[PDB]
RNA sequence: UGAGUAGCGAAAGAGGGGUGAGAAUCCCCUCCACCGAAUGCCUAAGGUUUCCUGAGGAAGGCUCGUCCGCUCAGGGUUAGUCGGGACCUAAGCCGAGGCCGAAAGGCGUAGGCGAUGGACAACAGGUUGAUAUUCCUGUACCACCUCCUCACCAUUUGAGCAAUGGGGGGACGCAGGAGGAUAGGGUAAGCGCGGUAUUGGAUAUCCGCGUCCAAGCAGUUAGGCUGGGAAAUAGGCAAAUCCGUUUCCCAUAAGCCUGAGCUGUGAUGGCGAGCGAAAUAUAGUAGCGAAGUUCCUGAUUCCACACUGCCAAGAAAAGCCUCUAGCGAGGUGAGAGGUGCCCGUACCGCAAACCGACACAGGUAGGCGAGGAGAGAAUCCUAAGGUGAUCGAGAGAACUCUCGUUAAGGAACUCGGCAAAAUGACCCCGUAACUUCGGGAGAAGGGGUGCUCUGUUAGGGUGCAAGCCCGAGAGAGCCGCAGUGAAUAGGCCCAGGCGACUGUUUAGCAAAAACACAGGUCUCUGCGAAGCCGUAAGGCGAAGUAUAGGGGCUGACGCCUGCCCGGU
RNA sequence: CUACCCAUGUCCAGGGUGAAGUUCAGGUAACACUGAAUGGAGGCCCGAACCCACGCACGUUGAAAAGUGCGGGGAUGAGGU
């Protein structure tokens, strides 16, 4: 749920923050803390190669198979907890071997389901197994790319696929916003869309939350000056002059496409970007 | 080498060496590399009478001048350094 | 106000002393420059 | 030259004596005055003797100058427990091998450095012309080792050591508020003073004080634990009686882990108001030293990031407790008895010793930071303390600056109420249009407050009573021009343009209608990525994954966002 | 020095405004809903240390190569250090 902010100052007049009724417990699982350094956009030389990052509060990450590698023992959901790395929850598993691990959470879960994970397993949402096994139609998430790599797929707070229809080698899947691409068939993949639904209609409101995730401000085109920024210029306020419109590098950023032409994607698409 | 005689070089006879030598506690300069243990070598072996206590300061040199010529003092280490009851001393005398 | 030495036994050292010039190629030549022409004060 | 001219760097001294050749500026005394949430102390950053004594005095002191932070000549800093290294690690740095690159090098693994962090054993007095949780006087504490003494095991069918191996724990945000205790402050009991010549006070009159550790024992406010036991394990590179998972038994607290502080201890110690001898190379100290309690208030500290809540979800490795692997023949424990290193320790650290060319109204962390009134670190005046700020004298003009009064009129002055004047503290009454329903709004506009008594008021906090505190509310009455009498505490109210807002910027002319901003969008990107910085390697993006990133446009909210793909 | 970042510490005297949430009383068939008390969140409000730099005056071979005196904004956060 959504929870809306009376405005008792100017700071809460648009304001939402969700509800946290998935969360259970507070304070983690101290054995699979892994410390985080905020870099600041910064670089490995020290340049600040990404604008306008920078400004966070102290992370601190948590350790997440985005594999599954272990398979058949069922997992039993202690708590679901939340983790400021990402949008999505994640959901804290003891499995009967007493690995305790933090996974990925799907909604619809509780306190207590069984999680099995190996391609004998069922379509309960949790359960993961190998795109073979996995009927035409399914609701999947953590999607992976090469065979046991880690969900670089599909993760984000409610975000979900598909399988279109499968050969041995590949499995066609209908990703999110639209992209046909022939994934692997010995893939191993998990069964649900992501939890915390309701992401998206978090509004933000004041402008330092921003700030508290964080988000350093951005300065636009036509306001730095004539050297740093190829918009600035004029005598202030001055219109968007130049034809193409231009990143803060001589590249047009509308609809100028960046993928690679001879790319190995050119294969591996039947559909793309409905837009 | 370390011999307990080139440890030591002088004592130092001022208004505290007055009110102090009573005391069965005696002043000395030390060399700038020697340490306290390396002090309880010579008075043990030099002087016959053994040792209570040694503290030691050092000092830094007051950089002195003598007419446009400036330099520094050389660098001093001292030892305040105890001794028992029922032992003599084996000063100047 | 505020004016610009505000001195340093540790940063002094660290950027200008003596290590951080045997350091770098470029940094011994100011190691150079400074014993041809004979100063004594060597790197501060 | 200007010219004996501007300037002499905010800020009270005065008087007696002394020193010396010379005194306003040097010393001493006595009055007075200033800071007192700083101009007090303690200790960093730095400084490198500026500290103390004994002489000088040319030079530096914005003036003299017997004086100095100046000159000389000596003296001056004592640590197993304090800060730091014989401990660990953060961003970062260096980096065997390795990878890239005409060279030089760029990066980086294992490793290692690197506190502002984590761990960590000592305290209360004395003491000098100079050092102190160091010297010293009493207690302690920490680790290591045994020429010694005892206690208890076991002789590999094995006491124990038990790890760099595995766990646990250290281990953490912010906001708010009880409690509980201590710092700290102030009455009643006491103990040393004292009775005062200006009217009255042997009188509920006056002055001063009224204590004290670290370790030890004993329990304790209180806090957690999620309860504790047994049993089995697809895990935890290898192992495990350790931890995690599962099944029962007992669950009203049995059992553990932690505590601020109280109490006899510590101490038949050593301070303590004051008496201050001999004269001493006349510091005048040594010496002598009574009572030393109860009560009330009380945190900005502690118990303690403990509790509750909130989201923006809140460092790592060792010290430390365990469990195996491996050692292993003599070991564990107690007491006696030893050993315990390197550097840092003087002095200024809101200043005249540092950063400002200067002893320059400026800048410099953090910890201590009292009383009356008071909410408070406001503000005023004072104790603890420190300070007279180093050219003054004497006239009382022009004019400048700083202020303070001004009759009568009040914005006529002026681009402009610029500026000043004004309003202000609590308590109470009362308060509109408009709205996003919260405000606006301290709206507006008004009234009360000083004192005495009823009256150890009503009633609370605390205490057994005694006793204090904390006190509304009122009735009588007083006096003043004046009752928050002083100092510090908002001036409002209409109507417009811009911009939602709090914020940010042109350090050193312009804080704004600029920029930011949430929200809105258009677009790219399927992850060896889109864009990035790179010659590349590497890395950001990111231990992210199209409800997420990068780019552009516009800027809360409400109503909307009309028409043209000819050009480009 | 300053602009930004990263890591780790530290500082913010006092008093107001009162939401979300709860509890109780009422309320429906359960909800809804309504009022009391409780409750303290907030780039809230006032205002000092602190940081800034909008007025004015001064100073302008300055006490000062950017300050001083009266005033002023922020003062729990997008904070200062």
């Amino acid at each position: 749920a959504i929870k809306k902010y009376k405005p008792t100052s100017n700071g809460r007049r648009g304001m939402t923050t969700s509800d946290f009724a998935e969360i259970t417990t507070d304070k983690p699982e101290k054995s699979l803390l892994a410390p985080l350094h905020k870099k600041g956009g910064r670089n490995n030389q020290g340049k600040l190669t990404v604008r306008h990052q920078g400004g966070g509060h102290k992370r601190q990450y948590r350790v997440i198979d985005f594999k599954r590698d272990k398979d058949g023992i069922p997992g039993r959901v202690a708590t679901v907890e939340y983790d400021p790395n990402r949008s999505a929850n994640i959901a804290l598993i003891n499995y009967a071997d007493g690995e305790k691990r933090y996974i990925l959470a799907p909604k619809g879960i509780q306190v207590g389901t069984e999680i099995m994970s190996g391609p004998e397993a069922d379509i309960k949402v949790g359960n993961a197994l190998p795109l073979i096994n996995i009927p035409v139609g399914t609701v999947v998430h953590n999607i992976e790319l090469k065979p046991g790599k880690g969900g670089q797929l599909v993760r984000s707070a409610g975000t979900s696929a598909q399988v279109l229809g499968k050969e041995g080698k590949y499995v066609l899947v209908r990703l999110n916003s639209g992209e046909v691409r022939m994934i692997l068939s010995a893939c191993r993949a998990s069964i649900g869309q992501v939890g915390n639904e309701q992401h998206e209609l978090i509004n933000i409101g004041k402008a330092g939350r921003s700030r508290w995730k964080g988000i350093r401000p951005t300065v636009r085109g036509s306001v730095m000056n004539p050297n740093d920024h190829p918009h600035g210029g004029g005598e202030g306020r001055a219109p968007i002059g130049r034809k193409s419109p231009m990143s803060p590098w001589g590249k047009p950023t509308l609809g100028f496409k960046t993928r690679k032409k001879k790319n190995k994607s050119d294969k591996f698409i039947v559909r793309r970007r409905k837009n | 080498m370390k011999d307990p005689r080139d440890v030591l070089k002088r004592p130092v006879i001022t208004e505290r060496s007055a009110d102090l030598m009573t005391e069965k506690k005696y002043t000395f300069e030390v060399d700038v590399r020697a340490n306290k243990t390396e002090v309880k070598d010579a008075v043990e072996s030099i002087f016959g009478v053994k040792v209570d206590k040694v503290n030691i300061m050092n000092y830094k040199g007051k950089s002195k001048r003598v007419g446009r010529y400036t330099g520094m003092t050389s660098r001093r280490r001292k030892a305040i350094v105890k001794l028992t009851a029922d032992s003599k001393e084996i000063e100047i005398f | 106000m505020k004016r610009t030495f505000q001195p340093n036994n540790r940063k002094r050292s660290k950027v200008h002393g003596f290590r951080s010039r045997m350091s770098s190629k470029n940094g011994r030549l100011v190691l150079a420059r400074r014993r041809r022409k004979g100063r004594k004060v060597l790197s501060a």
